[PDB]
């Protein structure tokens, strides 16, 4: 419905260029700000904010006084359509007399965070926008099929670039991630790290807010696009994400059971097969 | 209610067209145009507006410039994205596209930066964000990015439409993300001097600073600034225009009087020659001056007794010290005027059969008036007489060519050099006269005397030197203007452009301007031809040029670059090269020219803490509900 | 009695046909003198420097122009380039007429000119006049000669940078006169006034460039633009007229920018120190893409007891006005300043370079004059008031008022008679009121007794179109009319165009027809002969209406309002098979730029036309000696000639 903004400026400079002040602030996607609010602002007698201007998510305001300690003046703004994509936005402080002198800061609504969910490991990042939990066990589901397309999925489309069989050690949590420590059982595929073998430690991140529930000790079939972190350690390191597969093998009970009968058979001869043949003959 | 969506029910994108094309000038092709020409051009996807150059060049009607045509373009509904300079990998940046409408309907718009490989992107770029534009308005449409690409990442933001009014555009746009590290330049400078051993060879040492990115961007120039003397000169010369011009006379009288007429007449053509102040003058002078010294020569040779000798009237006995004078005159003539060189060669051979058994050389005849002698009444008229011979012969010495001159030159040139033998004994023996050594050592400096001779000679004038009353050594006699042209003249030849001979000359042509030029006879035959002499060696000698020559080995292997700022005329030239190498440039400079090298290494530099925000502050937060589609 | 007069254009250029001027006075009826006219004469014997043309005349054909070639070859093998000192050379005429006629000790006249190795038109053009480090400049250089036509001669071209240092250096043959190249900018390059200079190989002296920028910058999508209401303050204590501006910021596609614009506002001096008054910001918001704005009386003057300065003080300096807009709500900002704000005592100005010094004693005095507005265009229909104060000829002083307005593109003609052996004449112009505009103006008489004078009277003040006729009318002034003809030729761009004779007769008229090869500005001279003695006048003709010998049209059919990536029909036309350079700008280049510059275009292709006039002042001169020299002639009759001038600069 409604939402409510605070605004503070002040400057450190006084040793540097002296002036006053252009705040120029961008609402979230779907905000217009409340002229009604803004002019009340505006004809206070110490108001601050001596001139505004507004349009769609665009807020204008001059402050011909800029004061070493925090100067701050509210404002409403009401949502024309729901956003979209959870995502920050920015404000943008211009001096009067020095354009060229300006702070511009991120902020982010209020339920979301200031910045991009990043992976960094060293000196090398990697985006970790998207939802992680493919979560799939097809061998208790109506889904599950005869046809084979598991290689189809991952030679074709989406088509996938490293597979392994893997049980999982230990859940941790780091930053904004929490992190599946595993040891390789079986490699199936590679394209980074060639050189990928059983018994590797490895590390399989998945994003803190996605709700993905990975045992420990347990044994999943892992498959995915390739990562650019790596691991402290030196093994390259992977991040769970969309078109990622996630699926826990099941157990000679668990495929002799009629649900899963030959079902899981064929998931296994596709396993040994895909792991051996390659993607492509 | 108020908040209903539309989504997916809008059209496809694929049925967009995407802008891409954004060039800041294009059309740059030249045509042929047969007085008539229609270009189908196909405009590109930039909505601006521009302006379109036109030369018309052709044989026939010259060049023709048209007034520019402005052609904009405008598509009423469009997005605009300026990306920035550059932006560094994995620093994140607001991208701000922004929606115009101008149609007079509200339109309510699908967009959404399109999923790129290296660029990370709320959500993964899946999700799109609807927004409403109202008719005649604009709205920004920020989106938060990321940049995880090292080089270069094309993005599409792509604007969908209702399907109620299929308004739509996409913008794909290359975004440049800076290399790691930060830009940094060291400039070495030093100072050229390649004139003597100082400079001449030198190896310059590159970065060792750890500090430098590896694999970041490596670029290095060399240029170099050369300055010549700001000074505005302390040069005179320039004796009286016009009054060098009033000793062209035609000659009269006999013999005598025809080369006191003549000799001044010849000097003053070659000087108005060497010092080029014909164009002070009125234009046909040197043609008059010139049919003068013809006249001068045919009479001159009337008087010419038995192969090669001269006297006044033919029944009078030749004069030894005439004849070299006639033969200095007439040898100097046959530059302008064509004459006969056998004749000059019997002159030339007469006074040879003076020589005595030594390089000493006599007059068995004066002639009758001392003033064409310079009043040589006395002193060391022997000493002074074969030095002046000699220096006749000299002069003789050139009219020697082909095959039957070549005897001819060898025994003259054997007698110059015992005359040159003799010289230089007499300079060495003692205390000769001013005047006689000043001639002695401008003889011998004419016959390149060795070391040995002509720097006695020279030095010896240095300790007879006495100040004529300014500044130098030798109103004032005629010696004394006699004299000090030898001087200056023997200076000149011994030094090109010396210091000494810059004082001489000031003293010289200031003796030369009383009451606009010379009255006297002897002086002013040898001193205008000194002065000019001056006046061509002043401005003959000019240094000009430097060469750097630079080599190093490195990454790109063995190079080397040669550069040099001549190019014989040096227009205020400086000039800058790129020459990237490794960490060490082995550097060799030729030339004659002060100067400045500076080798400039530009290199990327760890990235150290903000400027940012460190005087200006700015913080927002923000309180409510925010109704969201597919968060989960 | 006779006399062979030989005129030439006081300096040479090597490699251009010279035109040279032969003429005979006072010869028998059936006398005939033929010879030959060369150029000669480095100090190397005395080789002739061109070839010869040979001339012909008779007392019934008495004057011959002449084409005297001027070619390379013959200039370096004489010695020319070995020359010491200045670069001087003679003209000169060979006939044994000078012999047989006037028993000269010669059968040579001639004259002492200067040359120059400075020949063609070089013109250049560049991709953009501002770029970003790192991109790549395309540029081009147009080789053309002295007649204006394609030249082939070998070129050379050197880049240099915004340090000043030569980057690059081409020497290139032309096959179809243009050179095309290509070059990039250093990335670590700092930013300023990149400049491409281009000679002829042969031509040392041959000068020619254009200038382009390096900056960083990003392409902005709207352009602002600060207009004052007028281009000037009046600082007078009388009446400080009000400031007031019409500020507009348009996007570059052609509609209004919604936004806020931001403005500041000082005083700005001559080094470049602008003082901002802390107070009296606006802050606007844009209404149909623009925003009128002033500054009050009461407001400025407080401000200036703000700074504790007077309106005294303000006959220097220029109010600084300079805006930050900020779109709403697209957020992009970019600025507009305004540096042409002068304070100034006048809103008119007066330029007296029209007006014709060392004028005619007992003829009228035409007093031409120029109103501006003070930093603005030509003033139309302003009053100017002329006093001119005759200095006594023996008898008292006496002041002549006349008054008369401005007819157009500020022109103002006034007709003061000056009578006879005035000693000198001081002038002092007025224009407009209030505040008048005022300049003085003194010029000395010629010398008593002289032999003669020539009045020129031109009717038409307007500048003649290219194929307009203008009559000019001679007149003798000051001695008998002993003379049965008066001579007179048509001086452009440094060369004799036209030569021709009209006898003399009461109100003499000559016609002049203004021809393509007279624009963009020409001398007339005339003179005659009284007994020995030439008696000269000269008088400057501009010609303001010059356009392409051909032409070239470039449009595009339709309505315009194109759509992005549609087709347009570019339209060329011309008169002959040209070769046409094109190259389409984004307007946004030109507002990006820090210091604009202009493109090429004819105005300045004119004024390079222009630079070999060897012309100094509107003409006339005490002396015909002077007039001639004053032309931009040399002259010689055999007692009375021309000494070399001091290059172009005419100190
Ligand atoms: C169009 O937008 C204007 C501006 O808010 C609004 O008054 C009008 O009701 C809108 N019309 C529609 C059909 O949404
Ligand atoms: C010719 O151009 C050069 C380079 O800018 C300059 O040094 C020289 O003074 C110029 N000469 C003239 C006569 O303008």
């Amino acid at each position: 419905s409604r939402v409510h903004y605070t605004v503070c400026i002040w400057r450190n400079g006084k040793v540097g260029l002296s002036g006053m002040a252009i705040a120029d602030v961008t609402l979230l996607s779907g905000f217009h700000a409340l002229r009604a609010d803004l002019e009340k602002l505006t004809s206070l007698s110490d108001r601050y904010v001596s001139h505004f201007e507004t349009e769609g998510p665009h807020v204008l305001l001059y402050f011909d006084s800029v004061p070493t300690s925090r100067e701050c003046v509210g404002f409403e703004a009401v949502q024309e359509v729901p956003v979209g994509l959870v995502q920050p936005a920015s404000a943008t402080l211009y001096d009067y007399y020095n354009p060229e002198r300006r702070c511009s800061v991120f902020y982010g609504a209020p339920s979301k965070s200031r910045l991009l969910a990043t992976l960094c490991s060293a000196e090398v990042c990697q985006c970790a926008e998207g939802k992680c939990p493919r979560q799939r066990r097809a061998l208790e589901r109506g889904l599950q099929d005869e046809d084979g397309y598991r290689m189809k999925f991952a030679c074709y489309y989406p088509r996938v670039e490293y597979g392994f069989q893997v049980k999982v050690l230990r859940e941790d949590s780091r930053a904004a991630f929490r992190l599946f420590e595993t040891k390789i059982t079986q490699v199936l595929h590679f394209t980074k790290d060639v050189k990928a073998a059983a018994n590797q430690m490895r590390n399989f991140l998945v994003r803190a807010s996605c709700r993905l529930r990975l045992e420990p000790g347990k044994e999943y079939l892992i498959m995915g696009l390739d990562g650019a972190t790596y691991d402290l350690e030196g093994h390259p390191q992977y991040l769970l994400d969309s078109n990622s597969w996630i699926e826990e093998m099941p157990s000679e009970r668990l495929c002799r059971s009629t649900r899963q009968r030959a079902a899981c058979a064929q998931l296994n001869d596709f396993l040994q097969e895909y792991g051996t043949q390659g993607c492509q003959v | 209610a108020l908040e209903i969506l539309q989504e997916e029910d809008l059209i496809d994108e694929d049925d967009i067209p995407v802008r891409s094309f954004f060039p800041e000038n294009w059309l740059w092709r030249v045509e042929t145009v047969d007085r008539f020409q229609i270009l189908t051009l196909w405009l590109p996807d930039s909505l601006t507006t521009w302006e379109i150059h036109g030369l018309s060049l052709s044989k026939t009607k010259g060049l023709c410039v048209a007034t520019p045509v402005q052609l904009r373009v405008f598509r009423e509904f469009h997005l605009h994205l300026r990306l920035p300079m550059s932006v560094r990998r994995f620093e994140q940046l607001e991208l701000r596209p922004v929606l115009y409408n101008y149609l007079d309907k509200n339109l309510t718009v699908s967009v959404h930066v399109s999923p790129v490989e290296g660029l990370c992107l709320a959500g993964g770029g899946g999700l799109a964000q609807q927004v409403l534009v109202p008719a005649g308005s604009a709205r920004p449409v920020a989106f938060s990015v990321v940049p995880t690409a090292a080089a270069a990442v094309s993005l599409k933001v792509v604007a969908r439409g209702s399907f109620e009014f299929p308004v739509g555009d996409a913008v794909s746009k290359v975004l440049q993300i800076e290399k790691e590290g930060a830009i940094h330049r060291e400039e070495l400078v030093y100072e050229l001097n390649p004139l003597d051993h100082r400079g001449r060879t030198l190896e310059i040492p590159g970065n060792s600073d750890p500090n430098m990115i590896p694999d970041g961007d490596f670029n290095s120039y060399v240029r170099v600034t050369a300055s010549d003397p700001l000074d505005t000169l302390g040069s005179e010369g320039a004796l009286s225009p016009g009054g060098v011009a009033s000793l062209l006379r035609l000659p009269r009288g006999c013999g005598e009087q025809t080369m006191i007429y003549l000799a001044p007449t010849l000097a003053a053509s070659r000087y108005l020659d060497k010092t080029e102040q014909w164009s002070t003058l009125p234009p046909e002078t040197k043609d008059h001056a010139v049919d003068l010294i013809q006249k001068g020569y045919m009479r001159i040779q009337q008087f010419r007794k038995a192969d090669g000798s001269y006297a006044a009237w033919l029944s009078r006995d030749s004069s030894t010290w005439l004849t070299a004078f006639v033969l200095k005159v007439l040898s100097l003539a046959q530059e302008q005027v064509g004459g006969s060189p056998e004749k000059l060669q019997e002159t030339s051979n007469w006074l040879l059969s003076q020589q005595q058994a030594d390089g000493s050389f006599q007059d068995p005849c004066p002639v009758l008036d001392r003033s064409m002698q310079g009043g040589l009444v006395g002193n060391d008229e022997t000493v002074a007489l074969t030095a002046f011979v000699t220096i006749a012969l000299h002069h003789g010495l050139a009219v020697f060519q082909d095959e039957g001159a070549e005897p001819l030159k060898q025994r003259v040139e054997a007698s110059i050099s015992k005359a040159n033998s003799f010289l230089g004994e007499k300079a060495s023996a003692g205390l000769l006269g001013a005047h006689a050594a000043a001639i002695t050592a401008y003889a011998l400096s004419l016959t390149k005397a060795p070391v040995d001779l002509l720097g006695v000679a020279h030095n010896n004038l240095m300790a007879m030197a006495q100040e004529t009353g300014d500044n130098l050594y030798w109103q004032a006699p005629a010696l004394w203007i006699e004299t000090t042209a030898y001087a200056l003249l023997h200076l000149l030849l011994h030094e090109g452009k010396a210091e000494m001979a810059d004082q001489a000359s000031a003293w010289l042509t200031r003796q030369g301007s009383f009451q606009g030029g010379f009255r006297s006879t002897q002086d002013t035959v040898i001193a205008l031809d000194a002065l000019s002499a001056y006046w061509i060696a002043s401005h003959t000698t000019e240094e000009r040029g430097l060469n750097v020559t630079l080599s190093s080995t490195g990454r790109n292997g063995f190079k080397s670059h040669a550069l040099q700022l001549n190019n014989r005329q040096i227009r205020g030239l400086e000039e800058e090269l790129q020459f990237s190498l490794g960490s060490k440039i082995n550097v060799k400079v030729g030339g004659n020219s002060k100067g400045t090298l500076k080798v400039l290494r530009t290199y990327n530099v760890l990235d150290m803490k903000n400027t940012t925000c460190q005087d200006l502050q700015i913080e927002v937060t923000v309180k409510g509900h925010v109704e969201y589609t597919m968060e989960a | 009695k006779p006399r062979l007069l030989l005129f030439s254009p006081s300096v040479v250029h090597l490699g251009v046909p010279l035109s040279v001027g032969v003429q005979l006075q006072d010869v028998p009826r059936g006398q005939v003198v033929k010879g030959s006219v060369f150029l000669r004469n480095p100090s190397r014997n005395n080789v002739p420097c061109s070839p010869k043309v040979d001339f012909t005349l008779s007392s019934e054909r008495d004057f011959a122009l002449l084409s005297l070639q001027v070619p390379l070859k013959d200039a370096k093998s004489c010695g020319l380039h070995q020359l010491l000192r200045g670069p001087e050379v003679q003209l000169v005429a060979h006939s044994p007429w000078l012999k047989d006629s006037l028993s000269r000790t010669t059968n040579i006249q001639g004259i002492n000119l200067l040359f120059s190795s400075r020949r063609g038109h070089l013109f250049l053009q560049t991709d953009q006049p501002i770029y970003n480090p790192g991109q790549r400049v395309r540029y081009r250089v147009f080789a053309l000669d002295q007649k204006m036509r394609p030249s082939t001669d070998t070129i050379t071209v050197m880049v240099e940078n915004s340090h000043g240092l030569r980057v690059r250096k081409k020497e290139v043959y032309m096959p179809s006169s243009i050179f095309q190249d290509d070059f990039v900018i250093p990335d670590i390059s700092e930013p300023g006034t990149w400049k491409i200079s281009a000679r002829f190989s042969d031509g040392l002296e041959s000068n020619s460039s254009t200038q382009f920028e390096v900056k960083k910058y990003v392409l902005p999508n709207f352009e602002v633009k600060i207009t004052p209401g007028k281009p000037y303050i009046l600082t007078v204590p009388g009446h400080l007229d009000e400031m007031q501006l019409d500020i507009q910021a348009r996007y570059i596609y052609g509609k209004p920018v919604q936004g806020v614009a931001y403005v500041r506002f000082g005083l700005l001096d001559e080094d470049g120190k602008k003082t901002f008054f802390r107070g009296l910001e606006s802050q606007t918001k844009l209404v149909n893409g623009q925003s009128h704005i002033s500054l009050s009386k009461a407001e400025f003057q407080d401000a200036l007891e703000k700074l504790n300065m007077g309106i005294t003080d303000l006959q220097g300096l220029r109010l600084y006005v300079a805006a930050a807009i900020i779109e709403s709500p697209g957020g992009e900002m970019e600025e507009a300043e305004l540096t042409s704000w002068y304070f100034v005592s006048s809103p008119f100005s007066l330029d007296l370079s029209k007006t014709k010094r060392h004028l005619v004693p007992g003829a009228p005095f035409l007093l031409q004059a120029l109103v501006r507005e003070m930093s603005g265009s030509p003033a139309s229909g302003i009053p100017v008031k002329v006093s001119a104060t005759v200095s006594s000829p023996g008898s008292v002083p006496e002041v002549q008022d006349i008054q008369q307005n401005t007819d157009g593109s500020g022109q103002v003609s006034i007709p003061i008679i000056i009578p006879q052996t005035i000693s000198e004449l001081q002038l002092s112009v007025s224009a407009g009121s209030p505040h008048p505009a005022i300049a003085r103006l003194t010029v000395a008489a010629p010398p008593s007794g002289g032999p003669g004078f020539l009045s020129i009277e031109r009717p038409d003040s307007r500048p003649p179109r290219v194929g307009d006729t203008l009559n000019l009318n001679l007149r003798a002034v000051g001695s008998g009319a002993t003379f049965s003809h008066y001579y007179y030729m048509i001086l452009s761009r440094g060369q004799i165009v036209f030569m021709n004779r009209e006898p003399k007769r009461t109100l003499t008229s000559v016609s002049v027809f203004v021809d393509h090869h007279l624009a963009p500005s020409f001398y007339f001279v005339a003179f005659y002969y009284h007994g020995d003695h030439p008696v000269a006048n000269s008088l400057r003709v501009d010609v303001q209406a010059g356009a392409c010998e051909g032409k070239l049209e470039l449009s595009v059919d339709g309505a315009k309002q194109y759509r992005n990536g549609e087709s347009v029909k570019l339209h060329l036309e011309t008169d002959s098979l040209a070769l046409v350079a094109l190259g389409a700008l984004d307007t946004a280049l030109y507002a990006a730029g820090s210091k604009s510059h202009k493109p090429l275009n004819m105005g300045k292709v004119f004024e390079a036309m222009n630079s070999y006039d060897l012309g100094c002042g509107p003409g006339g001169g005490d002396s015909a000696l002077q007039v001639f020299q004053a032309a931009g002639l040399a002259f010689s009759d055999g007692d009375q000639w021309t000494l070399s001038r001091k290059r172009l600069s005419c100190p």
